[PDB]
């Protein structure tokens, strides 16, 4: 998208990533995990099921309309019939072209903004703590096990209790 | 461990799905949805709405009353469903403005009669043909009446049916075009036939022709059809000297949501939305592409055959 | 302090409005204003536009000339209003194509008359009516005029309009339905009534029709009404033998910006530059529900009866 | 918002913020206050004003047309004026509705953009002198009167100056 | 030394074009590209399509047969261009719904003609006028054939031809409007004129009209043309008893992609898609400003003379 | 734009620059100078590329059409011919309009983003050898010749080469 997240600092996507649109991966003390983020997996279904329902929220019922198809050749107002419908096909068929082209461009937008939103909020509570090594990846200067990563996912970390050693691995 | 590395992603497939966009013209996500209804399901759907298949009877023909389309006489319909395999059997007519009859019955979707009582003097009635037979012996459209002279004479008739009704009283009937000169002085003995219907608010004059036209199931002569509708508190009137067709009555216009459609569809039971030529369609996605011609809560048609809707991110695997 | 907190935002308010996006059927915004013109005023507007109301006279029986319609007789008009309470107050008469001449009447935007002296040979003008009383005695339409036989013989007409004028004029005609078999014979001498105008460019032959027509104010008969223009250069001439409706002149035929509407509003005075048969409205909007009718600078019309477009951010207030 | 400023990082709008759109609250030594931006408020302002010029007054002048109600029942060409005026009707409404659809949704982009601009505006100004607490707030690490904030407002703050306190306030 | 200072941006042109934006109205990028398709060439191409060239001939004066349009007795075209310096250089005429005719002729988009041998028992064939000069002598339409009586008397005519052929014929015909009541029984003998054109399906009955017309080329009459289409299987029948233009044959019908237009545009060699009255024009861009009339592969037209899209970022220039 | 990069932090373009759409101007110790980059630029290219060739795809190819001029005054069904093909064209036109409005505020966007994109791309890369000073300029902290600054426009710049001298040079 126009973000430049999604196909951009972040190389590629994760296949195995089977539980969510949007989530992490780490190593530390405990291994090597990965987490899927559902708030912002459920802010992007959100939108793309608003835009869904908005396309299918209605078809307007018609009943008797003008004939569509003849047998003989009459002249002047058959010629206007058949101006008439395929003047409106025309104008529908774009209506429907530009509508799939907006929407899908929006749809690669407002997806990779997603990625990006969740970038931007896991630096802002990581404080002084990490530097960003880039491709979508941070670097804690700390020790950070599985309950202190949860707590970054969860939207809980206090930088305050783990300041003092990150900011001196960081600088020595 | 003294550090801990935190990286961010999102997910990707196997198998993507190719759409459009302002700038990419073949952009792969991992996912997208149909908005072109390509398929139909073969056939018409008659309980979303009540269909009438019209069988060998054109919506015309069994508002006259053709011999063969005695079943609907008093039958109404939402869809009325003409077919390919369709006969005119009775006497050879034709109808100057056709179409706007065909629609106004189409229409109004129904083919009640309601019959009246008109003072025919001096007359005779239930005039017939070789050519519309009803079963076997001669006969002639249910709602028209041939009138021809009485005995020696054919007097100037004129008849007057009030509309002491609250709606719109639609009055089908015509006048007949000889195939010689003696057949006009032989069945309505004065020489210079015509026929004057007229409301209130217009006129309706017209005369016959004496020639002779192509061989329709032994017949060399024509009936043009006509139709006058009248609104509540005008009265009918006509005014003949000859070559008139006299109407048995009236049928009951109604604002309705009906229409005609011609289809060699089949019509089974299921439920569906949206009737077309070639069977229902489904009315889940917007647009549609199986036909133009349309009739119920249907997608809008269009000439692409496909239009894919990403339901999903850019699509972006491992190497 | 040695130390200072700064902490950004945004405004709110407690009463937002909501509106239709993308994404969101429903979300709320700080502000928002009107995209649809629902409501209107009740009254027509008069100083932006030449507003004339017809009252009891419709278009087509003011052009006549019909005796209740002679304040109409040189005025002319940007929009015309028909109201429903209108009657025609003189001759029965009808028109094919009645819709065409009303709607060339209404795009001439005026009814200046100016008469022709044409030279009747043999004939009896001024002819009138019962029916059609202008004060009352009787009387006939002011720019037609009823040609019937003078004594004994009625002889076969043959007048010669050349068109010296720089424009297109327009002559109304028509030809007349007697009741009577003796009344044709009686009024216009020759038995077979004929008319036939006739341009270089074109021509039209009407036959009339001897018959009993519904009993309207004394008279059971018909008049047709017809037209016929005239470009530069052109001539004009009639070859008629009896029930001919003679024009006296000819109107003055203009490519303006005129119209004509149905409507029973008020027609006070005001300022707008838009009408509708419920009265004006402001066109500061883009759209409107209150009528798809519509004449002069006008919002286009939708189905929707309002679109609230956002004139400010999301709101999200307090707890 | 696509950008994740308002409804996003930021909790929530000041009902009690009157004097513009966008806009300052702080504490310090002096106490603590609040002020509305004028140049993030303009730019805002003067997009909206933008589009409501575009789409107000080009309402187009149009005389004679067809008719579009009857009375009697004429069959063909009847149902062709209808169908037209029907055709005209269904297509203009769309368009009114992705209209409508299409300026909403920019309008809360840009008005959260501009939202997320005056934010980095704000930490670029900053420079080292100022931590990211979180909810679009800044600890600034040094003593700041309203003389000290009416530069940052105006943009005239110069961290240079007080950086020797900040920096010493934030590492040790 | 221990510093750098990398700064980051952006190009910026001298004279940047201006474009509309969804908020701003004027503002100014680096490039932009025309979208609508405001000049033309001047002249019509005749390479990519059949141009033809109808020279002082119209569409149906070629159709019937006029002496100086000769050249067009068995030429096709793709597009036929009707010179406003067009004239009939014949007998005088006329047609009812003159367009249809027209339109049929240019959709079918050729006037390949196969004569038939009708049955025209006790009259006389080829008809001819001073005012129509083949060459020098008298003549009339090539396929049109004027009948009058043959000596004596004039026989009630009547005449068959069945459509054996898989395509739709196109019988052209008419009916003749003497001058005066002598000239009816002088070259029709028969008082009463008429003829009955009438296929199974339809009828087509006609009367003509004594009565003095305009000057024209020294002729006070007229032909009224009419036609008329049989389909496979189906049967033309002509009864008439005077006053009989009669067909010489038939125009083979087909659905195929031909128009016809009016211009007074030069026809020179040269390639392009897309032609207009005022010649062809490119139809590179989707949009046009050029006229409203098109054929071919041709863009849209719209109100606008010009839409810039930009191409190129956002200028901003050094001070 | 919306992202505020052209015409909003970056002060205005450059005239200077002609081989490209996007770059950098630098100051170190081999003197000053200018480079063009060559992905950035590429990218915005084909996304207008894109739109181009989306709007020049088709002209759809018409025959036989109604009668849109005529000569006399018929009545009825002339009024209707005029009527369809002037309601045609109001709706093509607004149409056009509509387009080229949209598209333009869409590449006005998506350049400007580019902007911001490269900008970010080369703070990520510097890590914490270099500060913002303003207006889309960073303060290198270290010797950085013409050979450092290429691999910074490449995408190679090793920040813990640098990494010792930068953080000593900030804080003393
Ligand atoms: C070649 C030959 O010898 N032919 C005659 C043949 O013409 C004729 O048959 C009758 O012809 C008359 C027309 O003069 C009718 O067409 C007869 O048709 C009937 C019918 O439809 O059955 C009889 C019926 O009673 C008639 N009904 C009325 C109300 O008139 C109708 C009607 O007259 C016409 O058909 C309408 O045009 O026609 C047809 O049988 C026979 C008998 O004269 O003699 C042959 O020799
Ligand atoms: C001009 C003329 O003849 N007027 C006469 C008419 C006509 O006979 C009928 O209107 C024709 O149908 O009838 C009456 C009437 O209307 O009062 C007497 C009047 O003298
Ligand atoms: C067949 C024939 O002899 N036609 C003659 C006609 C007809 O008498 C009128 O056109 C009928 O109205 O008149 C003239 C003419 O047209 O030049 C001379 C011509 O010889
Ligand atoms: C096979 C597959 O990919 N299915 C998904 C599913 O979520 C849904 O049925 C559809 C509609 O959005 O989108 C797709
Ligand atoms: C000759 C004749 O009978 N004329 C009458 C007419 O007087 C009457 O008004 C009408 C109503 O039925 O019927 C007819
Ligand atoms: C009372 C009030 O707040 N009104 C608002 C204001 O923004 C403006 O007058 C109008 C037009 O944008 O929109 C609404
Ligand atoms: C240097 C450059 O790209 N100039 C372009 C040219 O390619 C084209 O004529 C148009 C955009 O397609 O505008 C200008
Ligand atoms: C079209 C054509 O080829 N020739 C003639 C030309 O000889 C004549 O001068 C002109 C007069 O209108 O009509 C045309």
């Amino acid at each position: 998208g126009i973000f430049g997240a999604i196909a951009g600092f972040i190389e590629n996507g994760w296949e195995g990533m089977v539980d969510g649109w949007y989530g992490f991966r780490y190593q530390n003390s405990e291994g090597t995990g990965q987490a899927a983020d559902l708030k912002s997996t459920q802010a992007a279904i959100d939108q793309i099921n608003g835009k869904l329902n908005r396309v299918i929220e209605r078809t307007n019922e018609k009943f008797h309309q003008i004939e569509k198809e003849f047998s003989e050749v009459e002249g002047r107002i058959q010629d206007l019939e058949k101006y008439v419908e395929d003047t409106k096909i025309d104008l529908w068929s774009y209506n429907a072209e530009l509508l799939v082209a907006l929407e899908n461009q929006h749809t690669i937008d407002l997806t990779d903004a997603e990625m990006n939103k969740l970038f931007e909020k896991t630096r802002r509570q990581l404080r002084e703590n990490a530097e960003d090594m880039g491709g979508g990846c941070f670097k804690i200067y700390h020790k950070c096990d599985n309950a202190c990563i949860g707590s970054i996912r969860n939207g809980t970390y206090d930088h305050y209790i783990y300041r003092d050693e990150a900011l001196n691995n960081r600088f020595q | 461990n003294n550090t801990a590395t935190l990286c961010l992603g999102h997910h990707a497939v196997a198998n993507g799905t190719l759409v459009k966009t302002i700038t990419d013209d073949q952009i792969e996500v991992t996912n997208a949805t149909e908005l072109v209804q390509s398929i139909s399901i073969g056939k018409i759907c008659n309980n979303s709405y009540r269909v009438l298949d019209g069988r060998n009877c054109t919506l015309i023909d069994a508002m006259l009353g053709d011999p063969h389309c005695d079943d609907f006489q008093y039958e109404n319909w939402d869809l009325f469903i003409e077919r390919s395999s369709a006969f005119s059997n009775c006497y050879p007519y034709d109808i100057p403005d056709y179409a706007s009859l065909r629609s106004i019955v189409a229409s109004s979707g129904t083919l009640e009669f309601t019959a009246e009582g008109f003072t025919w003097t001096g007359v005779t009635q239930n005039g017939g043909s070789g050519a519309c037979k009803r079963g076997s012996a001669d006969s002639f459209f249910s709602r028209l009446n041939w009138l021809t002279k009485s005995g020696n004479s054919y007097p100037i008739l004129n008849v007057t049916m009030p509309n002491n009704k609250n709606f719109d009283k639609l009055y089908i009937w015509g006048i007949h075009h000889p195939s010689s000169n003696k057949e006009q002085t032989k069945l309505y003995i004065q020489e210079s036939g015509r026929v004057t219907v007229s409301t209130e608010r217009s006129q309706q004059t017209v005369i016959p022709n004496i020639g002779s036209r192509p061989w329709v199931r032994g017949q060399s002569g024509r009936i043009s059809i006509y139709w006058t509708i009248v609104k509540p508190g005008d009265i009918l009137m006509i005014n003949s000297n000859g070559n008139l067709v006299a109407p048995r009555g009236y049928f009951k216009l109604r604002t309705g949501k009906s229409s005609v459609m011609r289809s060699d569809a089949l019509i089974d039971t299921c439920v569906s939305e949206c009737i077309t030529p070639n069977g229902s369609i489904p009315n889940d996605k917007p647009f549609q592409n199986v036909n133009k011609i349309t009739y119920g809560k249907c997608p809008k048609y269009i000439r692409q055959n496909t239009l894919k809707l990403a339901t999903g991110m850019r699509n972006v695997p491992e190497k």
